[PDB]
DNA sequence: CGGGAAAATCTCTAGCA
DNA sequence: ACTGCTAGAGATTTTCCCG
DNA sequence: CGGGAAAATCTCTAGCA
DNA sequence: ACTGCTAGAGATTTTCCCG
């Protein structure tokens, strides 16, 4: 599986690990706490 | 016939990008236009390029430049 | 390399050293430092570095609102072509920006907007347009301003562009469409050398003709393929490359391993 | 190359345009041009025209596209010369509005529509209008249910007209064809352009007088000399300017 | 090319078309759109696109101060290694400044020290401190941050190792405490591999170990040049390669065209 | 002689054109309206 | 290479320290240590002395790099086990601080104390200090018109102890040495973490018994095999790890 | 004597910068220390740095590795 | 094939707020 | 399941042009 | 000399506010 | 007359290691 810390929207704290639902070019969506999320790469880690 | 229509099809230039290079490739030859993949050939080498990452364009300067003829 | 781990991670809780300082002073291989690293959640706080790519097919536009001298300018501008469209609008509204939208949709073949997530953008009214228009609406991550990058660009270019000829009208919504007529017809670059209402026209033009010639191609021209599988659809052949498509998946092979029915 | 006296052979026996010329017979389009021209026997993009009509009380400015039929509809506060400048200075911005035609009205005269053309570089000259004007009530007629003011409705109508009636010769809308009359009146622009870029030059070949150059190319240059096209190579022509 | 430039002028007068589009639309050559352009104070809207470089030696540290939960931390790099020091002061004032400035030019050999300009900063306070401790002040250009920029980037480095340690700590001065101290202890990478504690020890240590070497060299060794002008001073001879200075200036030459004597 | 345009100090109007006193590495010095001032290249244009 | 002898010989007329050895003779710093090591008869910098001093009804908090002479002396509001614990966190931060020697005061034995030693990795163990503080006091003196407040006398002071005394083998400052003793520290540090890495590993060369590695060159490999070290090509030699 | 010390001088690495590139060019070679300027060999290129952009370390763990002998 | 100017391509930045 | 870009200022590299 | 893992170097980003 | 940088996340390129 996949650890995903991400940076949510304008709120400077990094979250995580969040599963990693799926991958784009440019995006991931991720799913933290039953809550299903939408993160540009720029503001994920993949590990 | 169809000749014709392939020279036609292959007189449009192709400016696309690859998945990680922000700059725009060079002008491509048009080969097959799909619904969401465009084949290209660009130096004697064919690539699959999707649809959203093609600028497709008839030069119209080169056009009446005679560029298109042998 | 289990008590140099120990000593490492006790290290590490204390300080978060990075990978380097752990190898460095616990005689680990980097293998190890960068696992220590990589399991602690307090030190995953960068992404990775890159960017994505915008959507630039020929039917997508990109719309957002800008603010000028305390009045509100929404402004769209075709992605492929980097011709823009402009208005003053007296209310950032959803009321006004359907508006603007259903003209624009009247003008040129809107198969897609792309937005931002403000208010306006998001309101049951431009929903119903887009209904109406037969227009698909995409709204990007909220708070990531990349995602319209296109139209946040040319927000900066239209600006610059009123300053210039800020003096030739007395008021603004002038200087706006001036402004428009200025970057459309009166600016060459980019590709192909035109400025952006020629290369919206070409890009446009080649739309419409490459469909009916492809179209026209097809129901002359059909074939079956065999390749290195099942009865695949060919596309293109020559210059001893074969451009095949089988179940949604177009493949280039070369001539060898290949038989056309 | 190697294709100018089967170009006048056709052009004698069909008097084609010069793109079926080039197209036919793969030839440069200012050789194509230049021949055409030649033969003294076989010797609107940017036009539009400009009105205001009336419906339920409001003031709606119509502006035609003579070639395509294109449209474009407004509706107005009032009909006074600052509206229609504006407008006119929009369509001009979005569109290359080269000429427009109006009818005389007071707005249509006023200074503030002549300042508008100035700046924007367009010319004024003072049934297509009124068939324009009745096909847009008639739209706008069919589609005022599903609407709650008379502007949707404009624009609505405006829609339906430019991309949802398909009729003539191809079945083409008129959105698709005032493309292609914006594209092929670019394509002539640029022709144009080019044979300004080539006329200024002069050829000398083998060593004759001067002659008109018509094309250059990588290892051929095409060239006119006393109503003659001839191709010459580069090594044995020299291209000055005078 | 006369009737085309009056032409494209007064187009420009009222559009401010850029050169390619000047030289599409008037037949004129790209040198002369592009000084049509130029003579145009309206179109002069952007700089030239390049970065400098800050001065990185040995003496020089750059200050800066940051806010965090309300409080003002006072941050000094040594440029050149990435040697931080930091503070908690109650007011971002010239007296506090002054006495962290003392504190530090009593614990390394501060040179100079480039800063923003801050009100702190220019205090006449933090002046008569530098004019005691033998230290030159720089000031970078106002609103400028990239001229600060290593401070400027410490302060992030700062901030982000408070975060991860700031639970350890009740009180924010002990947190910006444990933080120097993972910087430059903890946090290995850069020039040599080293630790910013490191890499200070080394390039102070070098500094004064470099100096007493090429002193002892210039006692011990003297000699006078001639290439091509005058008795210039060598400095490094071999390798097929002279190093001399002469007018100040240095110079490298081939051992071809230069006698020593 | 050249003319420098240049962005002064967070106002986001360009001014100029100014004599070039000095020209350096990341920075010019002007002389505008009988006023020196001291420019980062990146916010200046010399002609 | 090829100096061994040389290097094992000057050893025995002069018992030199491995650096001298190294230095001397060009030989990697490894094998000069294990030279060194190897004869049995020929077998601090980060220690510093805390303590309060009281002036003008103002306590002084001073810590002393022992080996070098170098203070880092600060006014602190009271002499609390808190300020006690700040100024050491500070110290830690700004030096290597590996152990710190008080004189049992209530606020060094303080659990805050202890604490900021243990976070920072500090040993503490209960006529140096006693003599810097006398100079501190002497120096605060000639300063003490200089200033307003005693906290920037004690900076002066620290100041001029530090990089404006000179005096001792050499003339250097305190500033100087302690810079030199910490490089010296972080070269044998260094010198250690190579020993440690390398000797995990073993070497047979040409095939003969297990023998201790030391260094692993370009285009040879220096061994040690009974006391004897020895120089091997690479193509004869494995190493390999157990 | 001065063999010992030019030698000593030539054991200090140089990180530099040019005028115009941002990335810092890797540990070339000392060979004279000035007031305002550094004259390195780097790769059999001697080239005069400015002080304000070079960095000089000696790197111990390199010299510990014995990097520095033949 | 040899140089030089021109054209093209490449590198890099601010502002979008 | 989505995504930085645009246009201008210099720098550098091909390319064309007459011997 | 041949491949593969590792080490090194290269490319690129946010945040400093 | 002064000047963007830092450190981490991947990508890609040398370099070492046993046959
Ligand atoms: C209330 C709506 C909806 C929610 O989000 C806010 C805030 N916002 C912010 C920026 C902005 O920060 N632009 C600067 C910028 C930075 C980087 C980049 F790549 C592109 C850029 F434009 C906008 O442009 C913008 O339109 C909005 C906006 O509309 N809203
Ligand atoms: C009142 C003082 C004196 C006058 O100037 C102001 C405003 N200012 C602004 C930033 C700032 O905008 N930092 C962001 C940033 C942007 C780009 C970059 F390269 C580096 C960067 F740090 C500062 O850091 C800063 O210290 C100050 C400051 O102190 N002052
Ligand atoms: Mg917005
Ligand atoms: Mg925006
Ligand atoms: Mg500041
Ligand atoms: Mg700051
Ligand atoms: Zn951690
Ligand atoms: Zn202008």
């Amino acid at each position: 599986n996949f650890r995903v810390y991400y940076r949510d929207s304008r709120d400077p704290v990094w979250k995580g690990p969040a599963k990693l639902l799926w991958k784009g070019e440019g995006a991931v969506v991720i799913q933290d706490n039953s809550d299903i999320k939408v993160v540009p790469r720029r503001k994920a880690k993949i590990i | 016939e169809l000749q014709k229509q392939i020279t036609k099809i292959q007189n449009f230039r192709v400016y696309y990008r690859d998945s990680r290079d922000p700059v725009w490739k060079g002008p491509a030859k048009l080969l097959w236009k799909g619904e969401g993949a465009v084949v290209i050939q660009d130096n004697s080498d064919i690539k699959v390029v999707p649809r959203r990452k093609a600028k497709i364009i008839r030069d119209y300067g080169k056009q009446m430049a005679g560029d298109d003829c042998v | 390399f289990l008590d140099g781990i120990d000593k490492a991670q006790e290290e590490h809780e204390k300080y978060h050293s990075n990978w380097r300082a752990m190898a460095s002073d616990f005689n680990l291989p980097p293998v190890v430092a960068k696992e220590i690293v990589a399991s602690c959640d307090k030190c995953q706080l960068k992404g990775e570095a890159m960017h994505g790519q915008v959507d630039c097919s020929p039917g997508i536009w990109q719309l957002d609102c800008t603010h000028l001298e305390g009045k509100v300018i929404l402004v769209a501008v075709h992605v492929a072509s980097g011709y823009i469209e402009a208005e003053v609008i007296p209310a950032e509204t959803g009321q006004e920006t359907a508006y603007f939208l259903l003209k624009l949709a009247g003008r040129w073949p809107v198969k897609t907007v792309h937005t931002d997530n403000g208010s306006n953008f998001t309101s049951t009214t431009v929903k119903a347009a887009c209904w109406w228009a037969g227009i698909k609406q995409e709204f990007g991550i909220p708070y990531n301003p990349q995602s319209q990058g296109v139209i946040e660009s040319m927000n900066k270019e239209l600006k610059k562009i009123i300053g210039q000829v800020r003096d030739q009208a007395e008021h603004l919504k002038t200087a706006v469409q001036m402004a428009v007529f200025i970057h459309n017809f009166k600016r060459k670059g980019g590709i192909g050398g035109y400025s952006a209402g020629e290369r919206i026209v070409d890009i446009i033009a080649t739309d419409i003709q490459t469909k009916e010639l492809q179209k026209q191609i097809t129901k002359i021209q059909n074939f079956r393929v065999y390749y290195r599988k099942g009865p695949a659809k060919l596309l293109w052949k020559g210059e001893g490359a074969v451009v095949i498509q089988d179940n949604s998946d177009i493949k280039v092979v070369p001539r060898r391993k290949a038989k056309i029915i």
